[PDB]
């Protein structure tokens, strides 16, 4: 039963889901302040 | 481009609203290209008439004359 | 009879359209991401 690791996994994410570890949040942060939109770095922007 | 034969103020919605994302905000600008279906040649005139529209004026400040 | 090239070439252009081997598509890569509308570039853009 090569399903076997669906399980096992599946009970290891009810451990860590109630474990309250990592919680999302709607903010990015990704870059600094006035680099989004600045001209000179847009071929970094548009890969990440 | 885009039907020429009379007074064709400068309202232009094409030029109008590519260039509120050409001048505030352009990583887009790739993208509503191609919703123009604007071919390489089109595009180029385009971009040299938004480059020169960034002297004058603001977005954020509307009025609008005719020639 | 110098119009047997015109036979020829007609035989082997039935050849490559009939095998199907490029097909012409609709969307255009001359440049890469973000350097069209790059204003030292409009010198280039207009010779390709």
């Amino acid at each position: 039963y090569p399903r076997l690791e669906g399980i096992i996994v599946q009970i290891n994410t009810g451990y860590v889901a109630s474990a309250n570890v990592i919680r999302p949040v709607s903010e990015k942060r990704y870059f600094p302040e006035n680099l989004e939109q600045n001209q000179s770095a847009a071929r970094l922007v548009s890969a990440v | 481009i885009r039907g020429n034969y009379h007074k064709f103020s400068y309202d232009d919605p094409v030029f109008k609203q590519g260039y509120k994302i050409y001048k505030s905000d352009a990583t887009l600008l790739n993208d509503f290209f191609t919703a123009i279906s604007a071919g390489p040649k089109e595009q180029g005139i385009l971009l040299r008439a938004f480059a020169y529209y960034s002297l004058y004026g603001n977005v954020e400040y509307h009025y609008v004359l005719s020639p």
